[PDB]
């Protein structure tokens, strides 16, 4: 049975963990994103 | 007959009292619930539209 034995042997102690699910772990959510670019350059050093 | 008249008088008084106390209003407040999981997933924006701009043109150069 594998994962089905664990999945099926459900009890009261699980209600607090899986009842009325609020989240899904196998389908994530992406936050609003803005396009970025990075550049690395030299600065001038004033002095010896 | 007079007893009938007085009884009708007091009955009409109390009926008028009932009608005047009948019109008191009632108020409704809205309670907002979070969306269910399945409805949320069905409403969720596809990543192809949330951050498609990551390859729009560029950021160091215009279009």
């Amino acid at each position: 049975a594998g994962g089905l034995s664990q999945l099926v042997a459900y009890g009261a102690q699980d209600v607090y963990l899986t009842g009325n699910p609020q989240i899904t772990f196998f389908k994530t959510v992406y936050r609003r994103y803005t396009n970025f670019a990075i550049e690395s350059i030299q600065q001038t050093i004033n002095g010896s | 007959t007079s007893f009938v008249l007085m009884l009708l008088f007091t009955g009409i008084i109390l009926i008028a009292t009932n009608e005047l106390t009948y019109n008191r209003p009632r108020e409704i407040q809205y309670r907002y619930l979070p969306r269910d999981l399945d409805s949320f997933i069905r409403t969720q924006e596809m990543p192809s539209a949330i951050f498609s701009s990551m390859w729009d043109v560029d950021t160091r150069r215009g279009g």
